[PDB]
């Protein structure tokens, strides 16, 4: 992995306590998180840099990010 | 009190699938017919401006990352 | 809260193949990860209730992640 | 060949489209081809594993949930 | 609607016997997917000219179909 | 047959397939 384990954690933790009160998170359950979300983030970023590409640039721009979770479905 | 119309619910879902309308179909110009492809020079000239905006666009941020840095 | 370092991203980003970096991306892929899990726990956890189950297993996520 | 090229003109100013390159038109054919093939293929197996006689708007319909978009 | 029904169906046809040897399909399930293959082509260049734009272009190429379908993942 | 194989206990390699990664 490479986001760092402990803060990580922490922000899984925000989101579970407020959807629900009650909440316990198994600890490989939380590492199966993890290991999404970054190999998310990576898919996403092939795909965000690709449209770095396509407007014939190298830095990456919001926009960028913003059009291919646009082209996939991803909402807001 | 509840109610509704039509015959051909079948397709009007598929449309829904994919987002389609039935609002811009009478407004229907020939420019499709006609107007619509682009001469090889203009697309040519096209990605010339296409490629001149995204150098600016990169420079003028890492300029910004001078600024920023500092 | 948002102890997503921006170097963790960087080294994200590079691992997909990203060569520079807008200063904004940080703000960006921090607001989307959140959203991520927001709506992938938000699944697991149906995914749990409905075994009335205590706690989440890892093997629930991999059901909520499939949707996605 | 595969389609109506003036269609795939519509089909496009539809998609809010107002230039196009001549390199469309086969482009668009080739995108079509393989849509189709991946839909009917997986229509084709509603009506199997449903035993059925042969296809019907509901084995399309079913096999067109693999759609956000 | 908007292709001509009959090369479509013979498209439609040929595609079944290119790998399905004889086997038939209704007429009404035709009638739907020449509905829906219409339908997507649209939703399809909503994108592709996103690309077009995105690209800072307005005159639509391959290049930004590909992307489009590469991006929703698409072969 | 020697045609079965044996494992590493790595589930994430499933995840690393969910969405695509070296």
């Amino acid at each position: 992995l490479l986001i760092r384990k402990l803060p990580f954690q922490r922000l899984v933790r925000e989101i579970a306590q407020d959807f629900k009160t009650d909440l316990r998170f198994q600890s490989s359950a939380v590492m199966a998180l993890q290991e999404a979300s970054e190999a998310y983030l990576v898919g996403l970023f092939e795909d965000t840099n690709l449209c770095a590409i396509h407007a014939k640039r190298v830095t990456i721009m919001p926009k960028d990010i913003q059009l291919a979770r646009r082209i996939r479905g991803e909402r807001a | 009190e509840d109610e509704g119309e039509p015959q051909e619910e079948i397709s009007k879902h598929i449309r829904e699938i994919f987002g389609y309308d039935r609002k811009k179909y009478k407004d229907e110009s020939d420019y499709a017919l006609r107007y619509m492809e682009s001469s090889w020079k203009e697309q040519q000239k096209e990605e010339a401006k296409s490629l001149r905006l995204g150098m600016q666009e990169d420079l003028e941020e890492m300029r910004r990352e001078e600024e920023e840095m500092q | 809260i948002q102890g997503i370092t921006k170097p963790a991203i960087r080294r994200l980003a590079r691992r997909g193949g990203v060569k520079r970096i807008s200063g904004l991306i940080y703000e960006e892929t921090r607001g989307v990860l959140k959203v991520f899990l927001e709506n992938v726990i938000r699944d697991a956890v149906t995914y749990t209730e409905h075994a009335k189950r205590k706690t989440v297993t890892a093997m629930d996520v991999v059901y909520a992640l499939k949707r996605q």
